[PDB]
């Protein structure tokens, strides 16, 4: 019914065992699975965005232990190697998922291998882009905050990563899947 | 070796179906034992204090096994000490574990054995087989739909234990 | 720890269990004369 | 001695002409590494996928059942937007028909004439003269739907229409 | 974090080996 | 009486004694009874699959104990103060001050900290989260099963590869080559040039985006042009930070020379540029030897060919094809004497020139690395003199060999054996000369009478590398030199920059300490070769076992007839070699700890004063860094490197009871068995119980090689414990 | 202990007179002395002119440069040749 925090993976039951035949209640029995090859992409998008935006905490406290000491450094290093890898993580997931609700089921793997040219439209034309635009922001103020030295500007920037997050998977409201 | 009942013979087959159709009961009864709270403290987190590192489970919160579990499995080591008393020193009637090593095997039943309603090893070879599979399916309905294996019973049955 | 009870049902196993049944049926294997 | 499709290659020796399908065509010598029942099961049994595969294609992109998740015409694009359950189901199905038809063996344990599965329920084989004609067609049509087949995905995933949408509409007036 | 589920996937397929293993291992014995 | 069913010598046998031989020969097919030579390569070929599998096997539950315990993520978010941690504790003995003293890392369990090195070599690699390592983890698990299955599959009687295909020479050596060495080291440098290198600048390449990804801007358009040099434009520069976009560049083949300047480690662009050339000059190697198309080499006519003129050589290399193709034994010491060189290289360059991001500050690992390197060439190399000795006994036929190279090293076996004697005893008798009079002049209050000895033909080599430490100005050190022209416009900056900063071990200053070492090595080395190669030319026969051939490659001795004949045998020289062998590695790892421990902490001048004399080794050495170890539990309570401290003790009890097995001999210990056969039979309530096999002391053989195992084993965990928990307690 | 194989074409190359049989050369068994000793001094000035050419290495390498330098090691197998057949009577 929602995604684990820390791992992403389709936790509880949604109380469906139904075996049904005639009318397949979407068991999510495999055999009796009505979801779509998109719809588990989509929830596997879900679960990696998840656990960056959970992992987003984990930089905010970092900060502010980092603010606390006795002479205070916001290690650049540990901000950016963040960002580097949960933060770009969350963004690169968040633009797939809108490729899949614009396109449909051509990003899905339908016009075949990853391309330099893909056929199908782009990231954009998705009422849930907007929100891959605030954390595209939010990864700019983070990296601008760890070279400026300001504490409080990579917490604030952070949070602003955690809400865009949170509205994105509120608004697609992401199938899950458990087959 | 081999020869004495074990492997992929017909004694094996029957004595895990016994296995299985108790593991089903044992299943069942405890989706509706802990589905009514009648295990008591059953979040109740063991303490290293009174039990030792055995009672370690190193789960972030607690770090320590629960009082369900360990019911549970105490009600398990009644029924293995029963197992290894009746192993190795049976009843005088009771089928063996292991065999002579010159013992003739019982033929096996095939697809379905004769529909023998009684109290019968035809009745029995058919329920075990029977328990066996629905050991599988349990099992797998429970990983594939994400559910736990007791709310995955109750389900089954039309949620009539809890 | 995610699956945190498989050390406290695997170790005891893998570490006691596995070896008395190995070191049980070797037994036999080496003390057979077929 | 030499081989009928190829002039200048000589004819492999495993092919011998009796068997239908023939004009020397084995250059790569395959013949000679594999068993050529099994190699012509193999050709048969992918012919007909392939038959099935490309009527497919065209009669999806003209029809398909009256319900969401069927409603894509490009069939690549088609296998992602459908229930995968029902796909698994009939990837399980295909794997039982396998067996049956195939009498539940291996490869040396396959070999009976090569793809004759018995799955011909009417008697359109009632002249075996007759029967050796449909064979020579079911190999031609085969081979034929083969590269048909490869030419409808591969121009799907060009295109991204389907097999009648990309004829019709060929951009003539651009690479 | 690796889920649980996970973990089951290669209890399986560490299964899958033990099993090719055993066979490896009977064919070598003879 | 089943048991050792490829023996039936065996397996008759009345005794205990059959039990512990049947194990020890399992490996030996060739010894089997009924053992064909079709058989015999057809199960190798099997058990080389199966070998395989348990390789892969291992690596996967290594990816898997990270990704699940570890702490990889946080780790790769901080790498140089986070300890990378290995996998979890569960252990019932345990109690609660230990399990508290095991719960670093940052988690919330008992942990082991990993001194593997594993982390840093994924996070160069490109590995980021747990997910991928996890999925490394079931490639390997299904790579495990696939040459599991292909080991059952080539034993099944189609699939069974005829001797024929097993002694195709040359298109196995073709296709390992070009194929297994040459296009792996091409994939590898794809894998880098794809994944590795833009994961290191902040950029995820995986699966899902790889083929939509550019490694290049430009992107395979410079290739088909050969404007190849567009590919080193825009290295990364001196201010990248590695993991991040930071400082990075654009280049994908680069000769930079020397190390990333955070990471100490060397480029990843130079790594792939290695290993893109390397691929490229082996894959053309894999096309010398003549298969099936009428161009190559035969190397039956290469070798036949190979007689000097002078007649210096005799026959020269005529018949050595068949005598290396036939025995397996000369093809194994071959391999083994090439395996034990490599990784004799892998521990020598790999911490002067470390490849991996942040290690080498870890000086736990750089220091588990080097010592496990070392010793596992040290037993490539002794097994590869042992299985020449055993091709000389089994496997070698004189009259194939007429005049050989072969018959001619065993035509002056006694010029090559009195040689090493006398060189071994000169380095001994001079080096341990030196060392004694140093340690009598120092303990008299003079140190200034040391003989020390600078080693300047070592500083002249790595001032000709363009170490400006000694003032030597030769070659690359010498600023107008043709050698420093050269390389000017490509690596010389960078490794001048290198190899001129105290700040790595590049090189390292050398002195009069180093210099007593390395002849305390070289002592060592000629001394276990002197064994090695005085049981492998003694092997076939010598004065008092003329007939040694006769019996074999390990039996007990020909009796106290004839003065007297203990450990006689080849197989007795692998044994008295193995302590050399322990000696050697000793003295190496011991130098190389030292010398590194003292530079960690800033103070080489320790180093550079005490290791000129044995005392200095002893007290600032062994003696200084054991009080972190020997502290690991005390009455006061215990730390994490408890472990350590009980793994300290425990290899210096296997070490003595080997002595019980190498000092006390068999008639001894059967006549007390025999006293223990009595009271069994005579004492009520326990006669009731019977031995099936008949209580048996141990063969002179067995006790040897128990004896031998008992040191060994010994040797190992002693250091192991100390290596790693001296480093840890200092850091540094 | 079993035939151990050959590839096809494979002859005795085992010599004990002044030079080896020409046949140790391979494809080349039938150039003449003079031949391998005049491609082996240009081969061995070639070589050497195009190794001298790009002894600074550069980024940009002349690809003709590289190649031909190959032929200096080239020489010294081809004045090896030259004394075989000067030797043979070739
Ligand atoms: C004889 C075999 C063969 C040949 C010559 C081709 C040729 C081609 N394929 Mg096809 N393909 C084949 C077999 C083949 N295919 C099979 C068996 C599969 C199923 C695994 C595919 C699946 C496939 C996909 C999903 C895509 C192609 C694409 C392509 C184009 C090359 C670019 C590319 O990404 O290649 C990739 C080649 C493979 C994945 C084959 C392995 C080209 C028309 C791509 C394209 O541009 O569409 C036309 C594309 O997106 N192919
Ligand atoms: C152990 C024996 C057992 C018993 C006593 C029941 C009894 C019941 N099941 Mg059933 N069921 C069984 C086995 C059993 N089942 C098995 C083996 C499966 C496959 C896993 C199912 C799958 C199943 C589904 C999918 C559903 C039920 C439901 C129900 C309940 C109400 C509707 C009904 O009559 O369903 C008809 C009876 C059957 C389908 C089986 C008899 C009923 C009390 C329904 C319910 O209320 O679930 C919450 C429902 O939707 N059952
Ligand atoms: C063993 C017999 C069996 C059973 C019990 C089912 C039952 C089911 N199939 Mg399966 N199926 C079968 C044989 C069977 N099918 C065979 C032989 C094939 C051909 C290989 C398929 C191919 C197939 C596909 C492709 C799909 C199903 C689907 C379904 C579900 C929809 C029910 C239905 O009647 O839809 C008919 C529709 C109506 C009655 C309209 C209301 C249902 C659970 C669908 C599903 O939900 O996926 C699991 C689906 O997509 N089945
Ligand atoms: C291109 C084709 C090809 C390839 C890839 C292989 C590959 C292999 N063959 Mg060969 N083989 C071939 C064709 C091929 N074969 C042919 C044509 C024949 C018949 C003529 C044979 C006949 C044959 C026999 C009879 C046997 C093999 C065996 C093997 C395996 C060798 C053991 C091993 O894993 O070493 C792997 C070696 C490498 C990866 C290279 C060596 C690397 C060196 C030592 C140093 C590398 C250092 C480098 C820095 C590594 C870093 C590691 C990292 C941690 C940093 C290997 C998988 C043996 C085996 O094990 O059977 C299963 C065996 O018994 N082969
Ligand atoms: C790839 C490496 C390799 C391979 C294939 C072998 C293979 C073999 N060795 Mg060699 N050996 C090696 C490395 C290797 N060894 C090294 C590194 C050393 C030095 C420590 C030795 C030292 C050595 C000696 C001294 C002897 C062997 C023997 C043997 C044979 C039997 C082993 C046995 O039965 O014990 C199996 C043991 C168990 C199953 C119990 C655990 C077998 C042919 C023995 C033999 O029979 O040769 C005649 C023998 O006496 N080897
Ligand atoms: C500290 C321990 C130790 C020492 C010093 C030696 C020393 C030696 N071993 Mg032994 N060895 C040892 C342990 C030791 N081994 C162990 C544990 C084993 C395993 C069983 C072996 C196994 C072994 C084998 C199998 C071989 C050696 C060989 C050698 C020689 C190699 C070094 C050399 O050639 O010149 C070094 C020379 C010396 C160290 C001699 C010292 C000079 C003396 C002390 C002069 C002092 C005179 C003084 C006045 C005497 C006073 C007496 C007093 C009563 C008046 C040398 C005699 C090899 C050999 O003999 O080849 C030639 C050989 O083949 N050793
Ligand atoms: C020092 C190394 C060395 C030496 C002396 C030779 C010598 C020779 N090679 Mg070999 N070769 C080598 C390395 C070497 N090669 C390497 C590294 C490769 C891999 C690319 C080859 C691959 C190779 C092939 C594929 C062939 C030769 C051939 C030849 C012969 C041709 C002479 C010629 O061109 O006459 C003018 C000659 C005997 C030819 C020959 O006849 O072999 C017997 C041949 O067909 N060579
Ligand atoms: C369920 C369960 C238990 C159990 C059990 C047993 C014996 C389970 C046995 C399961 C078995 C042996 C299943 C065999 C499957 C083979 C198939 C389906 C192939 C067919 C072609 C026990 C008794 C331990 C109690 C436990 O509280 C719950
Ligand atoms: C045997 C028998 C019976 C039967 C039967 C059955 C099931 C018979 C069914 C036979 C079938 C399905 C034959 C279909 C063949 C397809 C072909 C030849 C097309 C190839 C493609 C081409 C030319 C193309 C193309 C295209 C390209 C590439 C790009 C596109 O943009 C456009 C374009 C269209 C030009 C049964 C079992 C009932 C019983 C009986 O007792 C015996
Ligand atoms: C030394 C040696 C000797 C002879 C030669 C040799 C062969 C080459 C060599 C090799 C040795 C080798 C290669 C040895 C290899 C040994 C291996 C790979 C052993 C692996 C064991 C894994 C187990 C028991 C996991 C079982 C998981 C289960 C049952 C989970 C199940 C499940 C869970 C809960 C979840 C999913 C559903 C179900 C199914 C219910
Ligand atoms: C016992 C036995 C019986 C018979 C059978 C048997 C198995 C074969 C045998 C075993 C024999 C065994 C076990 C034999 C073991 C043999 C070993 C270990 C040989 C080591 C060889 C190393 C060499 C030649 C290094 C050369 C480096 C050079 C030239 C560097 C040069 C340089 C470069 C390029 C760079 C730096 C500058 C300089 C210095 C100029």
């Amino acid at each position: 019914a929602s995604l684990d925090p820390k791992t992403g993976f389709p936790i509880q039951g949604g109380s469906r065992e139904k075996l049904c035949g005639g009318s397949a209640s979407a068991g999510c029995q495999p055999m009796t699975q009505a979801a779509s090859i998109l719809d588990k992409q989509r929830t596997v998008l879900a679960g990696k965005i998840t656990v960056a935006a959970n992992k987003v905490p984990v930089l905010t406290a970092a900060v502010d232990k980092m603010k606390t000491a006795k002479k205070p450094k916001l290690d650049r290093d540990y901000v950016l190697r963040y960002s580097a890898l949960y933060l770009t993580t969350l963004v690169d997931a968040m633009e797939q998922y809108c490729l899949r609700d614009a396109n449909g089921a051509k990003a899905a793997g339908g016009a075949g291998l990853p391309k330099f040219k893909e056929t199908l439209k782009p990231a954009s034309s998705s009422s849930l882009y907007s929100y891959v635009d605030t954390v595209k922001s939010g990864i700019a103020a983070v990296s601008a905050a760890a070279k400026a030295g300001d504490f409080d500007g990579v917490n604030k920037a952070a949070g602003d990563i955690k809400t865009a997050a949170d509205s994105f998977l509120s608004t697609a409201n992401p199938p899950i899947i458990f087959n | 070796f081999g020869g004495r009942g074990l492997g992929v013979t017909v004694n094996a087959e029957r004595w895990n179906g016994r296995h299985a159709m108790f593991g089903i009961f044992a299943m069942v009864m405890t989706s509706y034992m802990k589905g009514h709270g009648l295990i008591p403290d059953a979040d109740k987190v063991l303490d290293i204090a009174q039990w030792g590192p055995l009672a370690a489970v190193w789960d972030g919160a607690g770090n320590g096994i629960s009082n369900e579990r360990a019911i549970i499995l105490i009600a398990h080591v009644h029924v293995l000490v029963v197992s290894v008393i009746a192993a190795i020193a049976p009843f005088g009637f009771q089928d063996t574990l292991v065999k002579e090593k010159g013992y003739t095997p019982e033929s096996p039943a095939g697809l379905i054995p004769p529909f023998k309603t009684g109290l019968t090893a035809e009745a029995e070879l058919i329920n075990g087989r029977l328990a066996m599979l629905g050991v599988i399916s349990i099992v797998t309905a429970s990983l594939f739909t994400g559910t736990s294996v007791v709310d995955t019973i109750n389900l089954g049955m039309g949620k009539i234990l809890y | 720890m995610t699956a945190a009870y498989l050390p406290s049902i695997l170790v005891p196993i893998i570490g006691l269990i596995f070896p008395g049944l190995v070191m049980a049926f070797a037994f036999i294997y080496i003390e057979q004369d077929e | 001695d030499m081989s009928a499709s190829v002039p200048f290659l000589p004819r492999p020796a495993a092919l011998d002409g009796s068997m239908v399908g023939d004009v020397g065509f084995d250059p790569l010598g395959f013949t000679t590494k594999y068993d050529i029942k099994w190699l012509r099961e193999s050709e048969l049994k992918h012919g007909r996928v392939c038959m099935l595969a490309s009527l497919g294609c065209i009669v999806q992109e003209i029809v398909h059942l009256p319900f969401e998740a069927t409603s894509n015409p490009v069939a690549s694009e088609a296998f992602f937007q459908v229930p995968a359950g029902g796909l698994w189901q009939i990837f399980a199905g295909i794997g039982i028909v396998e067996h049956f038809s195939n009498n539940f063996k291996m490869s040396g344990s396959t070999m009976r004439a090569p793809g004759n599965l018995g799955f011909d329920p009417l008697n359109f084989g009632k002249n075996p003269s007759a029967r050796a004609r449909y064979e020579l067609a079911e190999i031609k049509n085969g081979r034929l739907a083969m590269l048909g087949f490869g030419g409808m995905i591969h121009g799907c995933f060009i295109t991204g229409k389907g097999p009648i949408g990309a004829l019709t509409s060929m951009d003539w007036h651009q690479s | 974090m690796i889920s649980d589920t996970q973990i089951f996937i290669a209890l399986i397929l560490a299964l899958v080996s033990l099993v090719l293993a055993i066979r490896l291992g009977r064919a070598l014995y003879q | 009486t089943k048991f050792p069913k490829f023996s039936q010598a065996l397996a008759q046998d009345p005794a205990t004694r059959r039990i512990w031989y049947g194990l020890a020969t399992a490996h030996d097919l060739e010894s089997h009874d009924g053992m064909t030579e079709e058989n015999l390569y057809q199960k190798i070929f099997a058990s080389h699959f199966g070998h395989l599998a348990v390789i892969f096997l291992w690596t996967s539950g290594n990816l898997f104990h990270v990704a699940w315990q570890g702490n990889f993520e946080q780790w790769v978010l901080n790498p140089l103060k986070v300890k990378p941690i290995a996998h979890a504790i569960w252990d019932p003995h345990f109690g609660q001050p230990a399990v508290k003293a095991f719960t670093k890392g940052g988690v919330s369990y008992p942990v082991n900290i990993a001194t593997s090195g594993v982390y840093h070599w994924w996070y160069t690699i490109g590995m980021r989260s747990n997910t991928d390592l996890y999925a490394g983890s079931l490639f390997l698990l299904f790579l495990a099963g696939v040459f599991l299955f292909a080991g059952w599959l080539h034993l099944q009687p189609k699939f069974r590869p005829g001797l024929s295909w097993f002694k195709n020479n040359e298109s196995r050596l073709n296709h390992h080559l070009s194929g297994l060495f040459g296009f792996s080291s091409l994939a590898w440098s794809a894998h880098l040039i794809h994944v590795a290198i833009p994961e290191a600048r902040g950029q995820h390449v995986c699966w899902d985006n790889f083929t939509k990804v550019a490694p290049h801007p430009a992107g395979l358009q410079p290739f088909f042009t050969g404007n190849w040099g567009a590919y080193a434009a825009s290295p990364d520069t001196t201010n990248h930070i590695f993991g991040t976009s930071e400082g990075a560049g654009t280049a994908i083949l680069t000769f930079l020379g020397g190390f990333h300047p955070q990471t100490q480690a060397l480029w990843l662009t130079d790594i792939a540029h290695h290993h893109l050339a390397i691929g490229v000059v082996f894959i053309f190697a894999g096309h010398m030897y003549r298969t099936n198309w009428g161009i190559g080499h035969s190397l039956k006519e290469i070798l036949d060919a190979h007689r000097p003129p002078g007649g210096r050589l005799g026959a020269g290399h005529k018949g050595i094809f068949e005598t290396l193709t036939n025995s397996l034994h000369f093809q194994l010491g071959l391999a083994l004497a090439s395996l034990g060189v490599i990784t004799s290289l892998v521990a020598q360059h790999m911490y002067a020139l470390p490849s991996y991001a942040f290690i080498a500050k870890d000086y736990v690992t750089q220091s588990a690395l080097y010592t496990h390197h070392q010793y596992i060439a040290g037993f490539l190399m002794v097994g590869a003199f042992a299985h020449g000795a055993i091709f000389f006994v089994r496997d070698y036929d004189p009259e194939q060999n007429k005049n050989n190279v072969l018959a001619r090293i065993l035509d002056h076996k006694e010029a090559i054996i009195s040689h090493l004697s006398w060189v071994s005893l000169f380095l001994g008798f001079h080096t341990l000369g030196i060392y004694v009079h140093n340690d009598v002049v120092v303990a008299f209050g003079t140190p200034e009478k040391q003989i020390l000895v600078e080693p300047v033909f070592a500083q002249w080599i790595q001032a000709s590398s363009g170490k400006a430490l000694y003032g030597f100005d030769v070659l690359l050190s010498s600023t107008n030199s043709v050698a420093a022209n050269a390389s000017s416009n490509i690596w010389l900056p960078g490794w001048l920059e290198a190899i001129n900063s105290g700040k790595n071990s590049l090189f390292l200053p050398i002195g009069p300490g180093d210099f007593l070492i390395h002849h305390a090595i070289a002592l060592a080395l000629h001394t276990t070769t002197l064994i090695l190669v005085k049981g492998a030319l003694d092997a076939r026969g010598s004065k008092l076992m003329p007939d040694k051939k006769d019996f074999g490659y390990a039996f007990p001795c020909d009796g106290p007839g004839r003065g007297g004949t203990c450990d006689i045998s080849a197989w007795d020289a692998f044994y008295l070699s193995m302590f050399w062998m322990l000696n050697t590695i000793g003295w190496v790892t011991f130098y190389w700890h030292w010398k590194h421990i003292t530079i960690w902490q800033g103070n080489a001048g320790q180093f550079n004063e005490s290791s000129t004399y044995i005392m200095g080794w002893l007290r600032d050495y062994l003696w200084l860094n054991s009080s972190p170890l020997i502290n690991g539990y005390n009455p006061f309570g215990m730390n994490s490197l408890s472990v350590w401290s009980w793994m300290f003790l425990f290899g210096h009890l296997i070490w003595a009871t080997g002595f019980m097995f190498l000092i006390s001999w068999r008639g001894y210990w059967q006549e007390l068995i025999e006293t223990l056969v009595w009271a069994h039979e005579r004492t009520p309530l326990a006669n009731l119980v019977r031995w099936k096999d008949k209580p048996v002391a141990l063969s002179i053989v067995q006790a040897r090689l128990v004896g031998l195992i008992h040191f060994t084993a010994g040797y190992i965990f002693t250091y192991a414990a100390f290596v790693i928990a001296s480093t840890t307690g200092k850091f540094g | 202990f079993s035939p151990v194989p050959s590839p096809e074409g494979t002859k005795e190359t085992y010599w004990e007179t002044k030079a080896p049989s020409s046949d140790v050369l391979g494809i080349g068994a039938g150039v003449s002395s003079g031949n391998f000793a005049a491609a082996s001094v240009f081969a061995a000035l070639v070589g050497g002119y195009c190794t001298g050419q790009v002894i600074p290495l550069t980024v940009e390498p002349n690809p003709l440069f590289l190649a031909g330098s190959f032929l200096l090691p080239y020489s010294w197998a081809l004045h090896v040749a030259a004394w075989i057949q000067k030797n043979n009577g070739k």
